[PDB]
């Protein structure tokens, strides 16, 4: 619920390993990665000059 | 299928005792030794030896026993086999 930066998502996986375990922490950390992904895309993020 | 050896470890709970336990039990069968405890499903040996000892089938006391046991299996049989091989 909060605005997610980088330290967040660490601590999220952090938490998430010190309450759940390895396995659900490994696919969780997939689940960050491609979904992370796939709304950067969604973004179109970009720099301009402006 | 396997990707973590987790629950493995919890079973044989050193992560250095069981590499050695797994070899042993995948060295079984893989050369002519022996035949999977657990429904082999297109896995290769190491991964069906690490199957088998998170169901609590395999550990090293299971497979001391399970030797000891082929051991005097051998004996009996080799007993007799030099008994007949007398007449």
């Amino acid at each position: 619920n909060q605005a997610l930066g980088k330290k967040a998502i660490s601590k999220m996986l952090n938490t998430c390993y010190r309450i759940l375990g390895l396995k659900p922490t490994v696919i969780f950390a997939d689940q960050i990665m491609y979904t992370g992904f796939a709304y950067a895309a969604r973004s179109g993020a970009s720099v301009g000059i402006d | 299928a396997r990707v973590t050896v987790q629950d493995a470890v919890e079973k044989i709970g050193n992560r250095f005792d069981l590499v050695l336990v797994a070899a042993r039990r995948a060295r079984q069968m893989q050369v002519g030794g022996k035949d999977p405890l657990v429904p082999e499903e297109n896995d290769k040996t190491t991964v069906i030896a690490l199957r088998e000892i998170e169901e609590g089938l395999i550990n090293n006391q299971i497979l001391d026993v399970r030797e000891r046991q082929e051991q005097q299996e051998q004996e009996a049989a080799e007993l007799q086999a030099v008994t007949a091989i007398a007449e």
